[PDB]
């Protein structure tokens, strides 16, 4: 499911803005 | 009418955005209890105002910092922006100022913690919890963008859940007063409309994209381009074809391709009806605009508070001291902090 492909991604974590 | 209350909020905005208040504290005012957050150049701490006792969330920036990543002027903008503002989803900047080391950005505390928090904990939100969160969004940018204000920083992590559980935005920190197209590539990556991406020169519309990012999010419990490398993320956009999960109603996926829209010409916030096209929209059918404003409609989600200056909605980090040069670094490019 999208969602388990979403949890076990390296972005479930507070992201960062870019400059 | 909506033009009357936006005709006087613009007015109050231009007195303060043409003269700002500056060096309005000092930090020996303050009791410095908790770090909130951290940010590229900075952190923001949980102090507690002496002489009334008043718990305030403090940003603090180290100069040095601020300038080798070449973040002056968004660091003006954002101070000059923040402390002109008046919204009652726009959380409020109390006290400004600086010393050798560091600009500080004294700002009201909200308790509740990030919806990034409470979103990632519960998984998703249902549709009319979803509903709730974004109608203030949208009231929120309809403000922003009739001040020329591009805000470009949506998302969970920037919107805090207050005392009523309803949303204040923070970190104003891209947020820029514009007449017309911009160019600078910043936001987050989730988050950023295809025109950012692609360098075409954007506007207000991409605060409207985001919010369709936004309102995915909430509602599907993931954003509705993810990988696990930024570049990854930017094809997806670019492409723009979003799937939608089974659970999102006809209406909701018809509201998220209006927003999700590639096309200018047609996004949903960009065309002639403006932000009517969104109001008027079938999934905000049952929303209430001017009950949402008036903060008169119950909240789905209100969170625990155990006391005053109370950190238990936010994650540790950990404590600095907080150092402060016996020599002044870069007050020239801050001057106007
Ligand atoms: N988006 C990265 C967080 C960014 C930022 O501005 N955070 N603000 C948090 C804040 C404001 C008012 C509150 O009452 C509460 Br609680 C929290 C940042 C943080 C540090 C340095 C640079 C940017």
């Amino acid at each position: 499911t999208t969602y388990a492909d979403f949890i076990a991604s390296g972005r479930t974590g507070r992201r960062n803005a870019i400059h | 009418s909506v033009k009357e209350f936006l005709a006087k909020a613009k007015e109050d905005f231009l007195k303060k955005w043409e003269s700002p208040a500056q060096n309005t504290a000092h930090l020996d005012q303050f009791e410095r209890i908790k770090t909130l957050g951290t940010g590229s150049f900075g952190r923001v701490m949980l102090v507690k105002h002496k002489e009334t006792g008043n718990h305030y969330a403090m940003k603090i920036l180290d100069k040095q910092k601020v300038v080798k990543l070449k973040q002056i002027e968004h660091t003006l903008n954002e101070k000059r922006i923040l402390q002109a503002v008046n919204f009652p989803f726009l959380v409020k900047l109390e006290f400004s100022f600086k010393d050798n080391s560091n600009l500080y950005m004294v700002m009201e505390y909200v308790p509740g913690g990030e919806m990034f928090s409470h979103l990632r904990r519960i998984g998703r939100f249902s549709e009319p919890h979803a509903r709730f969160y974004a109608a203030q969004i949208v009231l929120t940018f309809e403000y922003l963008h009739s001040l020329d204000l591009i805000y470009r920083d949506l998302k969970p992590e920037n919107l805090l859940i207050d005392q009523q559980g309803y949303i204040q935005v923070t970190d104003f920190g891209f947020a820029k007063r514009v007449k017309g197209r911009t160019w600078t590539l910043c936001g987050t990556p989730e988050y950023l409309a295809p025109e950012i991406i692609l360098s075409k020169g954007y506007n207000k519309a991409v605060d409207w994209w985001a919010l369709g990012v936004l309102i995915y999010e909430m509602a599907a419990g993931y954003p509705p381009f993810f990988a696990d490398q930024p570049i990854q993320i930017y094809e997806k956009i670019v492409s723009g074809k979003v799937r939608f999960p089974s659970h999102f109603s006809s209406d909701l996926k018809d509201l998220l391709r209006n927003l999700l829209q590639v096309d200018l010409t047609k996004r949903f916030g960009n065309l002639k009806n403006g932000v009517n096209d969104i109001k008027n929209h079938k999934w905000f059918a049952t929303t209430d605009w001017i009950a949402i404003y008036q903060r008169k409609v119950e909240a789905p989600f209100i969170p625990k508070f155990k006391g005053p200056g109370d950190t238990s909605n936010f994650d540790d980090y950990e404590e600095e001291e907080i150092r402060v040069s016996i020599n002044e670094k870069c007050g020239k490019e801050f001057s106007e902090f």
